[PDB]
């Protein structure tokens, strides 16, 4: 019988810092136990500085960005080139993915940006779409390795002060954007060693209020 | 499907199917509504060149909705059917989905609105009929009267006729009624409503049927010889 | 396009009124006249044939009086063709009723809802209203025995004692004249035919150019029978009466 | 839902300097059955673009039947159709991209593997691959089915990455997807020696390759092994 | 829902339904009504399908008061349990239909009599002097077969209604929450708060 | 006269008069002028208010990125195949990743044009629309009539008046059509156009509309405060 | 899930835990489970995520256009009804919700309904909806009174959530509380498990199966 | 006959032509914006003293950032005024935001053309369609059966719309504060009225950024009557 879905592996993380916010993702896709593509771009700007990506079987997640970057479009012939909030495109993108409630775009997705505030934004979905907004989300399939670590590293949880009897919690604060790419990096990297479907790249992009900025690194190519 | 625009508009700015709708309720017999302190009174004309008539089995002029709203009208009674036919499937309707049953206010915007539809639908003309509703919200005390029209219009009335010489019994009303003393009792408010109909009817006989409404679904048509004793009382009032 | 040969069947007139309505109402005034009268004991059909020829099958002929079901029965005035379309749709409209209910439909029901078929034909669709007029006779254990009338607008009326067809305003003058409230069947049944006899058209009535039916209570204890006359049993009747 | 009953087998595929390879064997199988032997699986699109395509042959041929179409179509009302307006790869490949994923969203799918080599009209080299479930991907080597396994280990060690493209001369490119081509007819069971090559470049164009063989063969060891373990003779 | 149950005596018909509604292993309340008044002289008590009883319940009642005001007019229990029937036989060849079974318990004021109809969701009436949906009938028509005459009086129809709730109550695996009891005669409907 | 009542009627001489009704309908819009050289498109255009208290009715839509018109006569009706439009130029993207063809686009328009020419019940569009572009060969400039008469053009002029700017592109051609790589030189030419159909009237602020595409400049609409520097 | 609401003389209390799963992934600790439909009325959340916040957030909007229809403020009933009537279309296709409808109207006063995606729609004072309502249940009937005050009801609000919150596995994160009045709903807070387990422990002397 | 979507030989659309003629004969409304709110003003116009005018409905919220006012055959407003409302609600579902008032009376105007040989006719009314958001502030627009719509500074519309639009070309500018617009709506529609004008037979109303679209009481617009003669006698 035919099987409509496919698992195209990678994984995904998304943080948001104080004015700006990072969304990345290795650029490796398979199938099975073989490699389709080392460098093959799942992180993507749809406009309005708002930075996407659906992880799972990309031949849904292009398709929900294809939609959703046509979206921004319309949104600004109907609406007299009014800037899409980040809050709004999270809203448009439940509808567009719960349009397939009983047929799913098999996708983790999280897209990034800033809020109308200018503070730093992440909004990660189901596949059927449900979402909410956090500091912090990893997607794919090593989501379940970096997702524990950020919650340390980003949220400290688990932390105490030293000396204070696990009675005071570590303090939260924002992050600058050299820390949270040291954090991005060092967590494809742990995700490559132990997971065989991450590796071969990671591109990450950052979103200030001047733009879209792109980084990328090597991987593991095993 | 048969799609013509029969409603359309005129150089001057007038739909005149909507408007010879309008002459179809001035062609009907006459149709009266009176709110008083604690109840509407709703007062029909009969004409009475139909003799050998049976009024048990004859369709009543005032039609209940709900337990609690009724409705009268004036015009083609074929096309009264049809909207007191849909008024009912909504009333049941918004129990159904309310879990309440329907304002006098919602009731008559749901009918006023249907005969608006026929105002600019393809393939159908307006309907012929004005209609007066009448009723208490749930749970309310205060009277409700509305009227509706071809044109889809409706408002709210203190007193109110519609039909054939309504403009004769509207300026008896419109002296006859004080906005800040309304008939006090149900007696004073049929009175009035007999009274109004009797500058146009003929007879006191047969030719006037009344309908009271009372709060908390209290609705009750009279009889001929309780009609004929206001009748009878008006008269001798009157050789004055 | 095809704008240019619509008749426009379903408007108002500048004085308020349904031009096709009035037109199928002026058709139906020259049909034969057909009387209904109502007694407390029973309901009265009679109606006239339209100029008979004497070469016409009397016997196995039904121009003015059809069935609905087993307690209603119809008279006719006007086009007979248009007047079986709704007959047969009065017919399963009864029968949806009691296969629903599983009781037999009260009269008002079915004569609303034929009524209402009527009244589409005036107010949508663009098609010409049915060129006919019933007199409903029938019984239920809600009101007993009913006569209703429905025309081409689609409105109905109960009545006592009616007529419908040609000659209405002579045959109405002379009902209200003899008619009264404790009246049986067997004087309804002289009435019926005396007012005919003078409303006709012809030079004198006959039992060729005749239909009668009777609703009785008739049968054996508390069930109703409907009567369509025969040919030699209206002659029978027309003799009992003097008329001929 | 379907089932493929005559396929065709590997498409391979690489970029080297100047343009584009695209290979497949002429095979059309039944099963275990190999049963046609004259069967092209490769289809140019004007002299920029071929499409290589496995999987069903029925579908293929209707594919076929749609870009012949396109092709036709893009010429109506178009005066630049041989020129600025002509038919890019890019455009026949989102075009069949769509067509997949429709397809494969109403449970009906076109059960092929396809890989779309071409040259853009600024001189950019285009390969990426598309399949039933309307998966897209890129990749300086691609290929389909056993070539995936066997075919890109040994593409791969020519263009591992981008910057080995500038690198990659048209005779060392072609020489990679030949040994390939026979490294598959060794180890691939529905795979035939006849097959077909074609070259994409943006200086000397479309070059089709018909009738090709597998040649240089190692079979010469296989007189010395005997039995299975113990035996001797 | 689960225990429905209706008995017909000389001069009135009682409907005793109990009060449990559970979902998993919680009793989520213990004061549910499971019946909806059609007309003011008929009853219906529903169980079945979770989310179906109420939905059709309430939809019957619409239409039978739609045809109340229509035409000022009650219809018979006769009437109104054949077109309750009618309704569940066309369900059960729909795509999807309502699993809910009923009984219909109404005083026709024309006979001067009281009726019990018995439907299941397929669509099968009988009218019975006493009736049971599901496992209640398991213990309540043995006991009922020995207990009922046709001629007991309103008061002897609730001593026989509480024999039958005792012995479910001792006999059945579930705790239903005991049953609301309502009375349908000449005067109309009403129910009995101490039971 | 009689040949009038719709669109489905030939007169005796071969004409019809609803197309050539909605034909007069754009003769009563406000002028608007479109010209473009061999490396930009430039579309003029002058709004129009109801009075002093209204708003200045926009008469410029964008299409796509590298798409657009200009409206003249009926604003829904522009409004209807602006939206047409919008689709087919996004139909041509997510199918086959191919901006689409100025040339296309006026075929398209055309098409739908005439259809509403030949049937029953339906009426022509009452709109003029001048297109301009840029796709892979060029700049490009269309004339659009509910006729459905489609023409390509380096420049022209629709609306009341449009005869003065269309005259002086005429004159100008020579010019206006070797103003390469010179956004705002292109745009004067423009200005000076439709400066050619003004009675009484002058380019104010708040009435002047301009829009420009080219090689390296998406279709943007310049309004208000922006085309102050071209008076 | 844990989620409950219960009515008492001081009006409606509402808790719900914020815990989110894929199986015995947990996916997220904040997840809100309350929707605030309009200020006098709320929504719970329990079953599949989506399905619940999908449909609470258009019932909102239906509200929304019953009171620019109608020029009133829905009712509690009307408004669970408009739920348990679109989820009764869908009934079949494989829709999961436990969800419960809170708030104060004139003529009903303070009403809470359940309902859940197999179209049960139940009035009552007390529920818990959630794979961990069973242990809500077990803490809100053993310390439930009528008579409870402002500052108990809400304790017992969000004891109960506490004490599902560790007994269920997939249920925890954080209890999200609201008092609903005649004047409408009240927030009170966010409050992590991580510190409110230790805080209670301490102070109650309770939850004494653990290593103190 | 004739078609109903015909050209005239001028080239306007007769019925969209004719049905402007019927909003010349319906009731008086008004419009003016400035930078502290929008204000809206109808006339009743009650056709007998026996009706009770409060029933009279011609001022209309889509959403609490947009309000609305009506002119001609009102009747025919309903529909306009559901999808309106449905318009709104919808996108503020999809978005998460209110929409943008420009947006909302596009939508409105959308529904104007959709008749022919879609309804068997245009609209009869014309709307005053009043309200805010963050992007272009405080708005006015009128919405006709034609489908086009035209911002305001300042409208008039209705059987007085002619003499009251030259008496708010006079009376307007940029810093109108709110009390000032209310006053200047009451003054222009007494001056246009037939009867005299009263808190019975005429209506106020505004929409601000900080408590939405209002609809204000009897007892509020009667001050604000008694305000204005006082002004006018007080030079
Ligand atoms: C507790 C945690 C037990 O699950 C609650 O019921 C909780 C309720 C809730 C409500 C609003 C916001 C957050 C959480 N339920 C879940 O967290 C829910 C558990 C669940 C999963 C699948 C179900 O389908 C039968 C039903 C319940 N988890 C989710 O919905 C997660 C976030 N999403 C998925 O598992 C994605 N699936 C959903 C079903 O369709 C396929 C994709
Ligand atoms: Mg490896
Ligand atoms: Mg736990």
């Amino acid at each position: 019988q035919f099987n409509p879905y496919g698992d195209n592996g990678g994984t995904i993380l998304g943080i948001a810092g104080e004015d700006f916010a990072v969304l990345a993702g290795d650029t490796r896709n398979i199938t099975d136990y073989s490699i389709n593509s080392r460098y093959e771009p799942k992180v993507f700007d749809c406009g309005d500085n708002i930075v996407m990506s659906a992880n799972g079987f990309a031949a849904d997640g292009d398709a929900l960005v294809k939609r959703f970057k046509n979206s921004v479009k319309w949104y600004h012939f109907d609406h007299n080139d009014k800037k899409l909030s980040i809050n709004s495109a999270a809203r448009n993108i439940q509808h567009l993915l719960y349009g397939k409630r009983f047929f799913p775009y098999y996708v983790h997705t999280i897209i990034a940006g800033l809020d109308e505030d200018g503070k730093g934004a992440v909004y990660s979905f189901d596949p059927v779409g449900s979402y909410e907004r956090e500091q912090c989300r990893a997607g794919g399939a090593a989501a379940s390795l970096i997702m524990p670590f950020l919650d340390n590293q980003v949220n400290f949880k688990n932390q105490y002060e030293p000396g204070t009897n696990g009675k005071v919690k570590k303090p939260l604060k924002y992050l600058s954007v050299e820390e949270v790419i040291k954090l991005v990096r060092d967590s494809f990297t742990s995700a490559t060693e132990r997971h065989i479907q991450v590796g071969d790249g990671l591109e990450i992009l950052i979103v200030t209020k001047d733009g879209v900025r792109k980084e990328f690194y090597e991987l593991k190519r095993d | 499907g048969y799609d013509r625009a029969l409603s359309i508009f005129s150089p001057d700015g007038h739909i005149f199917q909507v408007e010879y709708a309008l002459e179809a309720v001035k062609r009907g017999t006459c149709a009266v509504g009176v709110k008083g302190k604690n109840c509407v009174v709703l007062g029909c004309e009969r004409r009475s060149t139909l003799k050998l008539q049976d009024t048990r089995i004859t369709p009543s002029k005032v039609s209940k909705i709900d337990s609690h709203v009724v409705l009268s009208f004036s015009g083609l009674n074929a096309d009264s059917r049809i909207l007191i036919e849909k008024a009912r499937v909504e009333a049941q309707s918004h129990r159904l989905t309310l879990e309440d049953p329907v304002t006098v206010e919602y009731l008559t915007r749901y009918v006023a609105g249907v005969q608006q539809r026929y105002t600019q639908s393809g393939g159908v003309r307006p309907f012929g009929v004005s209609t007066l509703i009448a009723g208490f919200d749930p749970r309310d005390d205060e009277p409700k009267l509305y009227q509706t029209e071809p044109s889809g219009i409706y408002s709210s009335w203190s007193a109110q006729t519609i039909g054939r010489n309504s403009k004769t019994v509207r300026e008896f009303l419109e002296k006859n009624y004080d906005r800040k003393e309304p008939p006090a009792t149900v007696e004073e408010c049929v009175k009035l409503t007999v009274r109004s109909l009797l500058e146009v009817v003929q007879t006191g006989a047969k030719n006037i049927e009344i309908t009271v409404v009372k709060p908390d679904s209290d609705i009750v048509a009279l009889s001929s010889e309780e009609i004929n004793q206001y009748v009878t009382q008006i008269e001798q009032e009157k050789q004055e | 396009g095809s704008r240019r040969y619509d008749s426009r069947t379903t408007i108002f007139s500048p004085e308020g009124r349904l031009y096709q309505v009035e037109y199928a109402l002026e058709s139906i005034s020259h049909a034969g006249t057909a009387i209904g009268i109502m007694a407390s004991d029973g309901i009265v059909l009679a109606a006239e044939r339209k100029v008979t020829s004497t070469l016409l099958e009397q016997d196995t002929s039904t121009e003015k009086l059809y069935k609905l079901n087993d307690k209603i029965a119809v008279a006719v005035a006007g086009l007979t063709a248009d007047a079986e379309i709704l007959i047969n749709t009065a017919r399963i409209h009864a029968q949806n009723y009691l296969k629903t209910y599983n009781e037999d439909i009260p009269v008002e029901i079915l004569v609303r809802r034929l009524s209402d078929i009527k009244q589409g034909y005036t107010q949508h669709g663009g098609l010409r209203p049915f060129g006919v007029s019933f007199i409903y006779a029938g019984y239920d254990d809600r009101y007993g025995y009913q006569l209703y009338t429905s025309n081409p607008s689609g409105n109905y009326t109960g009545w006592k004692a009616i007529s419908v067809g040609a000659n209405t305003s002579a045959a109405q003058t002379l009902l209200q004249m003899d008619y009264k409230d404790d009246m049986k069947v067997d004087d309804a049944i002289e009435l019926a035919l005396k007012t005919l006899s003078k409303t006709t058209d012809s030079s004198a009535l006959t039992y060729d150019r005749l239909e009668f039916a009777t609703i009785r209570k008739g049968a054996n204890d508390g069930e109703v029978y409907q009567k369509i006359f025969k040919p030699q049993e209206i002659k029978d009747i027309l003799v009992k009466t003097g008329i001929t | 839902t379907q089932q493929p009953i005559v396929t065709g087998t590997s498409v391979i595929s690489m970029k080297y300097d100047n343009g584009v390879i695209i290979a497949a064997d002429n095979l059309g199988s039944y099963g275990s059955l190999l049963r046609f032997n004259g069967v092209e699986r490769l289809i140019p699109v004007g002299d920029n673009t071929v499409v290589g395509i496995s999987g069903d042959i029925s579908d293929m041929q209707h594919i076929e039947r749609l870009l012949k179409d396109l092709v036709t179509e893009n010429a109506y009302d178009n005066p630049l159709a041989d020129a600025e307006e002509a038919l890019e790869p890019s455009y026949i490949f989102e075009y069949l991209a769509t067509v997949m994923y429709q397809r494969r969203s109403k449970m009906n799918p076109l059960w092929n593997a396809i890989i779309v080599a071409g040259v853009q009209s600024n001189g950019d080299q285009f390969l990426r691959y598309v399949n039933l479930l309307g998966v897209t991907y890129s990749s300086p080597t691609l290929a389909t089915g056993f070539g995936a396994h066997m075919a890109n280990p040994l593409l791969r060690k020519v263009v591992d990455r981008e910057s080995d493209i500038p690198k990659t001369t048209v005779q060392v490119a072609e020489e990679a997807i030949v040994n390939a081509m026979r490294v598959l007819y060794y180890r691939d069971a529905r795979s035939s020696r006849n097959f077909s090559l074609a070259i994409i470049d943006k200086n000397t164009g479309l070059t089709f390759k018909k009738n090709l063989q597998v040649e240089n063969m190692k079979w010469d060891f296989a007189k010395d092994i005997k039995g299975y373990g113990t035996q001797k003779i | 829902m689960d225990i429905i149950l209706g008995i017909r005596v000389q001069d009135s018909v009682i409907l005793a339904s109990s009060k449990a509604v559970t979902r998993g292993i919680s009793v989520l309340k213990d004061s549910d009504d499971k019946t909806r008044q059609l007309s003011p002289h008929t009853l219906m008590s529903f169980a079945g399908e979770a989310g179906d009883t109420v939905q059709f319940a309430e939809y019957i009642q619409a239409n039978i008061q739609l045809y109340s005001i229509r035409e000022d007019y009650e219809l018979s229990p006769q009437a109104v349990s054949s077109f309750v029937r009618q309704e569940l036989a066309k369900s059960i060849r729909s795509r999807r239909p309502y699993q809910v079974n009923v009984l219909i318990g109404g005083y026709d004021k024309k006979k001067n009599k009281p009726e019990l109809y018995q439907i299941d969701y397929l669509g099968t009436k009988v009218e019975l002097p006493y009736g049971a949906h599901g496992y209640s009938g398991f213990y309540t028509f043995s006991l009922l077969d020995h207990h009922y005459r046709p001629d007991m009086t309103t008061e002897e129809g609730l001593d026989l209604l509480k024999l039958c709730v005792q012995e479910l109550e001792k006999r059945m695996p579930m705790d239903f929450k005991g049953v609301i009891v309502k009375i349908v005669d000449k005067d109309g409907i009403r129910q009995v708060d101490d039971f | 006269n009689n040949y009038d009542g719709d669109t489905v009627t030939f007169s005796p001489t071969g004409r019809l008069f609803q197309v050539e009704y909605a034909l007069e309908a754009i003769k009563q819009g406000s002028v608007t002028v479109g010209l473009r050289s061999n490396t930009h498109a430039v579309l003029v255009a002058l709004k129009r208010n109801a009075d002093e208290l209204s708003s200045y009715q926009k008469k410029i839509i964008k299409c796509d990125e590298h798409m657009g018109l200009s409206l003249a006569g009926l604003a829904p009706d522009a409004r209807v195949l602006s939206n047409y439009l919008r689709q087919q130029c996004n139909y041509s993207s997510l199918v086959f990743n191919r901006k689409l063809a100025v040339e296309r686009a006026g075929h398209l328009l055309c098409d739908k044009a005439q259809k509403n020419t030949q049937s029953y019940g339906g009426r022509p569009y009452g709109v003029g629309l001048l297109i301009i572009g840029y796709d892979k060969s060029g700049a490009h400039l269309l004339e659009f009539q509910p006729s459905g008469n489609v023409t390509e053009l380096y420049g022209t002029a629709i609306g009341a008046r449009s005869q003065g700017a269309k005259t002086y592109l005429e004159r100008t051609l020579d010019t206006f059509i070797k103003i390469d790589g010179n956004p705002d030189e292109l745009i004067k030419a423009g200005v000076e156009a439709i400066s050619q159909s003004l009675r009484d009237e002058s380019l104010t602020v708040d009435n002047l509309s301009i829009a420009i595409v080219g090689k390296d400049t998406p279709f943007t609409i310049y309004d208000g405060e922006a085309v102050a520097k071209y008076i | 899930t844990t989620t409950l609401a219960f009515r008492f003389q001081g009006g409606i209390i509402v808790a719900v835990d914020s815990r989110a799963t894929a199986g015995n992934w947990v996916a997220s600790q904040t997840v809100k489970k309350v929707i605030e439909i309009n200020p006098f009325l709320l929504g719970t959340m329990a079953g599949g995520t989506v399905d619940c916040q999908f449909w609470e957030t258009w019932l909102g909007s239906q509200c929304r256009l019953h009171e620019l229809r109608e020029k009133e403020r829905i009712s509690v009933a009307a408004a669970s009804k408009i739920l348990s009537n679109l989820v009764y279309q869908y009934k079949g296709a494989g829709l999961s919700m436990g969800t419960m409808i809170c708030g104060y109207t004139r003529k009903e006063g303070p009403t809470i309904y359940y309902v859940d995606s197999d179209g049960t729609r139940l009035k009552g004072d007390i529920f818990c909806v959630g794979s961990g309502q069973t242990f809500a249940y077990g803490v809100l009937d053993s310390n439930y009174k009528w008579d409870l005050s402002v500052e108990d009801a809400l304790y017992l609000g969000k004891r109960s959530i506490l004490a599902a919150a560790h007994r269920d596995a997939y249920s925890g994160g954080s209890v999200n509380l609201y008092h609903v009045t005649e004047d409408g709903w009240i927030y009170h807070g966010n409050h992590d498990v991580g510190e409110l387990f230790w805080k209670v422990k301490e102070e109650e002397g309770s939850f004494n199966n653990v290593i103190g | 006959d004739r078609g109903v979507s015909t050209f005239s030989p001028e080239g306007r659309l007769f019925q969209v032509e004719y049905s402007l003629e019927a909003i010349k004969l319906g009731s008086t409304a008004i419009g003016i914006a400035t930078k502290e709110g929008v204000v809206l003003g109808v006339e009743k116009r009650a056709t007998s003293p026996l009706l009770e005018s409060d029933s009279i409905e011609k001022i209309v919220e889509i959403d609490r950032h947009i309000g609305c006012a009506m002119s001609g055959l009102t009747a025919d407003a309903r529909s306009m005024i559901e999808h309106a409302r449905t318009a709104a609600v919808t996108h503020n579902l999809y978005y998460d935001e209110d929409i943008n008032v420009e947006s909302l009376t596009q939508s409105v105007c959308d529904l104007a053309l959709r008749f022919g040989e879609l309804m068997s006719r245009p609209f009869g009314v014309a709307l005053l369609i009043a309200g805010h958001d963050a992007d272009d502030g405080y708005q006015l627009f009128h919405a006709e059966p034609s489908g086009t719509f035209y911002r305001y500074n300042a409208k008039a519309i209705g059987s007085g719309s002619e003499g009251a639009q030259a008496e708010l070309l006079n009376e307007w500018h940029s810093s109108l504060t709110l009390k000032e617009a209310e006053l200047l709506v009451l003054k222009i529609l007494k001056q246009v009225m037939e009867e005299k004008l009263d808190e019975n037979n005429a209506q106020l109303s505004c929409i601000t950024k900080q408590d939405g679209f209002k609809i204000y009481d009897n007892e509020k617009t009667a001050e604000l009557i008694k305000e204005l003669k006082e002004k006018e006698a007080a030079e």
